[PDB]
RNA sequence: UUAUGCUAUCAGGUGGAUGGCUCGGCUCAAGAGCUUAUGAAGGACGUGCCAAGCUGCGAUAAGCCCGGGGUAGGUG
RNA sequence: GAGUGUGACAGUCACUUAGAUGUACGCCAAAAGACCGGAACAUGUCCCUGAGUACCGUGCGUUGGAUAUCGUGCGUGAAUCUGGGGGGCACCAACCUCCAAAACUAAAUACUCCUUGAGACCGAUAGCGAAAUAGUAGGGUGACCGAACGCUGAAAAGUACCCCGAGAAGGGAGGUGCAAAGUGCCUGAAACCUGAUAGUGAUGGAACGAUACGGCAUGAAAGGAUCUCUGGCAUGAAGGAAUCAUUCGCGAGGAUGUAGUACGAAUGUCACUGCCAGUGUCGUAUCUUACGUUUUGAAGAACGGGCCAGGGAGUGUAUCUUGGUGGCAAUGGCUAACCUUUUAUCUGGGCAGCCGAAGCGAAAGCAACAUGUGCGCAGCCUUUUGGCGAGGCACGACGUAU
RNA sequence: CCCUAACUGGAGUCCGGUGAAGCUUACAUUCUAGUGCACAGUCUAGAGACCUCUAGGGGGAAGUGAAGACCCCGUGGAGC
RNA sequence: AAGAGCAUAAGUCAGCCUGACGUUAUUCAGCAUAGCAGUGGAUGACGAGACGAAAGUCGGCUCUAGCGAACUUUUGAGCC
RNA sequence: GGAGAUCGUGAGCUGGGUUUAGACCGUCGUGAGACAGGUCGGUUACUAUCUACUAGAGGUGCCCGAGGUCUGCGGGUAAGC
């Protein structure tokens, strides 16, 4: 399918635009306790084990939405689990990055968590089965790297 | 709004069309005011058959301080030498630029609803 | 077509059975049959025999980029401000050569000096240009 | 105790549908790309303790020798 | 936290994975050495620079190649730097451009026996013909055509012993196992066949049913409990008597009153009751001559089907047109190939090109209204009759061809 | 042949064993007339008819077998 | 041909003539309603005329038949 | 005497005729071939499901149980011409 690059570019400010409100988010199925929009410091870039993104993640009310994928993590029903696609899995977090840094490897594993750069940003990151209010944590230079990111 | 009127709606994709027409439709009931309700049916329409009217149109048409509403889209083909105040569905980037030197006011159709409730002076262009 | 609301109706939209059969149920393939039973559709898509004229080669045959002076004249204040045109003690100089003009047309109105240079201006265009103050330069 | 039968359900037989499973298939992508007179590919026949097919092998015949990896089982 | 295996769903049980290590023969490979050697200018009655070739005539094929593609059959056939070829018919002239008739040459490209990976793919009548003792069994003299067949269980624990039996069959009894799942063994439908139960049945009429009411049987769950049965009372739409009195009519009967009354679909309410709904079969009553098709006309003595199960028919590319919904918008829209992939997504680039932006004309060519007027819908204002009036409509004017 | 008869062996008939195939939407004990695409076991109105089985020749099922080879049609073929 | 039209004529004779003209727009009717062609026929315009005092009439012969696409060639005028 | 019954009757028969492929004669046609002339030759499939009929049985109904003898609602006849 085309879709022309200045529409696209909308979607995806509309897809950021929604991981701002509190109502799309929860509606989504994020389980959250935090303020959205969550911007966090940039040293949360240079941590490099899973267990410090998992005490950032608490000290933040994030933890519940990994927790939540990974117990939701499901045998799926019919012909994908031979092809396979056994699980039927959730989606919980998204951590957005300036660049590459080691938090794309620290925060990799975690259930249902995507880490990813502005550059490496699409519509179906934010906004998976085209449901936009994803739970989203920004890094300050990924918002300072935001500024003409899709305008 | 009757079955043609919620089919009508209920294909409209764009959430900002659908909310326009609800309170549109609701303003003419409580304002007691046509414009609303002409407005409502006038975005009902489709979607190929909108008004795109370019700035020409507008400075051909009007005078100081006209107030115009388009249901539609403002274009940027024209120049505008008389302030004028535009309510509009959208605009195009030079269609505001122009309107914004000439000292016009670039507003929406909710501004303009919440501006005046009644639409008294209000004239629409197509 | 919408196979799904069909799934039912036998025919599926076709009337008779023996409808939907081949090329004989089109009249022939391609368009066919546009001398003898497809005669006026071939007049109604534009289709209808003969031949007309003759072509020029295009390496000696040519299009003229155009641009009628009401155009250029309420838009060259936005020419000299992105740079194809400057203003030169209050007249714009503006040539048409690096717009990838070439013919100056003479629609519209001309309301400020305009001192254009292009390889041809039409006559209309050439009254239009001069008396609004203005001058017309060829292109040698 | 009305037989020969008719209709419905049930039990069983026959049968192999359905469901579930799948070391198979298909398609796309990324690689890699010649071989044989130093006798190839392919075929025939043989070859196993009990071995008919297939597979492997060639009268040294489900195999022989050397080096490395592997290590406690092996004998398609 | 890819996944697979393991007695049911596993990041932590096993193999893995992420990430690191190692590796014989090979392959690429930088520093540093050995070697043939390269590039300008001046001078010119100087020398050389590809032949059955280039070209041309004619025939044919081929090509978009049109008097202007390429090939090649026949014929003919040059020139030599003061030269030769090309510039879409030939020739002349000018200008521009090249140097054939000898030779080689990486990369970017194609493909899929093969290797790896992946998948909105198929899931055993599907997907390769082949889940391969499958190009096999089998068929054809031959060229060649070509199947069917997957599954015990966690573990064989694959049924000891005993009885019957001619039995190395089979059956019974008895075991194993959570479960016979008992070896072509998971589940185990229907057709078909055997038996049982319910109803009916040797006086009976046929689209095998629908509807209503009954007999018999059933009515555990999943259906009802002011529900079912049987009555009372109140209100009751349309409709609406009987009987009697009077009168009219030749008569069958009519009219008026009783009487818009008693009643009346139903809607409520109060008692009573233990069934009712449903299901199977049979009976009585009314209705219907199957279904699909071809047909003006089908129950047809028109075509199709023995039955059941499964399979079985509007799809993709390109292009044109048009709808619904959107992005952007004359300072227009969109990019194609391709690059960026860190494994097909994606992000950011990419203006070549296409469409729109000026038409008319065969062509040469020439080239238009940013609104001159009127009517007038919506909407707004209004003294409710008018006014303004985007869009719309009708003119006027202009561009070009004739 | 008039005009058939008797007899012989093999089938058939009856018994034991073995053991297919072909027609089939359904129902079906029919008969007459009408009707209806004008050639009905099923429609309509009558008349008949207790069921099952065996043997028997073929009246009917416009019986079964075969997408009529006759005729026409098809901008269908082939040969001559 | 057939039907219709025509009498101070649309008939007959005579005088003068060549409108049996070049270009061009609509609308009819072939083809009701209601799309479809080459055409045909009515009303106009432009440019030139004939007759006639003028008005007029004349785009042949009173009206309705006597005819043919595209491609190709040839012919006419001037151009590309 | 005449006529009807799918010009009754080929799951009864026959096959002389017509109505295939072969061939001859005449005619027609340039010819292939043709003829509504003539001529000679030229394959007749099936195990009966239902219904109908002809005969022969077993049942059930009616019925004290059984047996015997009758009656005759009816059906048929050409029983003679
Ligand atoms: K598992
Ligand atoms: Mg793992
Ligand atoms: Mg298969
Ligand atoms: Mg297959
Ligand atoms: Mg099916
Ligand atoms: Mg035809
Ligand atoms: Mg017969």
């Amino acid at each position: 399918e085309k879709v022309n690059t200045k529409e696209r570019r909308y979607a995806i400010r509309s897809a950021i635009a929604a991981t701002t409100d509190p109502t799309l988010v929860s509606l989504r199925g994020h389980i959250f306790e935090a303020e959205l929009p969550i911007v966090a410091v940039n040293d949360l870039e240079s941590l490099e084990r899973t267990k410090q993104v998992i005490e950032f993640l608490e000290a933040a009310g994030l933890y519940e939405d990994v927790l939540r994928a990974k117990y939701g993590r499901h045998i799926r029903a019919g012909r994908g689990k031979l092809r396979g696609r056994k699980y039927k899995h959730k989606k919980s977090v998204l951590i957005v990055a300036g660049e590459n840094t080691p938090i794309l490897k620290a925060a990799r594993n975690l259930s249902g968590v995507d880490v990813v750069t502005v550059d490496s940003l699409n519509a179906e990151l934010l906004a998976p089965g085209t449901h936009a209010g994803r739970l989203t944590v920004w890094t300050e230079s990924a918002i300072g790297k935001l500024e003409g990111a899709f305008q | 709004m009757g079955k043609k009127s919620l089919v009508k709606l209920t294909r409209k994709t764009n959430p900002r069309i659908v909310s326009l027409i609800l309170t549109l439709k609701e303003r003419a009931n409580g304002d007691s005011a046509p414009i609303w309700k002409d407005i409502a049916k006038r975005l009902e329409a489709p979607s190929r058959n909108y008004a795109a009217v370019n700035i020409s149109k507008i400075n051909r048409h009007t005078a100081e301080d006209d107030v115009l509403l388009i249901p539609g889209k403002v274009l940027g083909a024209g120049l505008l030498d008389h302030p004028v105040t535009i309510a509009a569905l959208t605009f195009s980037d030079s269609a505001f630029e122009k309107i914004t030197e000439a000292g016009g006011k670039c507003l929406s159709l909710e501004e303009i609803m919440e501006a005046n409730p009644k639409g008294s002076g209000i004239r629409i262009f197509r | 077509m919408d196979t799904k609301k069909f799934r039912g109706s036998r025919t599926c939209g076709g009337g008779t059975h023996k409808n939907r059969r081949g090329a004989g149920n089109r009249g022939g393939r391609g368009k066919a049959g546009g001398c003898k039973h497809h005669f006026v559709r071939a007049m109604m898509r534009g289709y209808s025999y003969g031949k007309h004229g003759f072509k020029r080669p295009d390496e000696v045959s040519r299009d003229v980029s155009i641009v009628n002076v009401g155009e250029l004249d309420e838009l060259a204040s936005y020419l000299v401000e992105e740079g194809l045109a400057e203003v030169k003690d209050g007249a714009y100089h503006i040539n048409l050569e690096n717009l990838g003009i070439e013919k100056v047309l003479g629609s519209g109105r001309v309301t400020k000096n305009l001192v254009v240079t292009s390889e041809e201006f039409s006559a209309s265009a050439r009254e239009k240009i001069e008396n609004a103050g203005g001058s017309c330069i060829d292109a040698e």
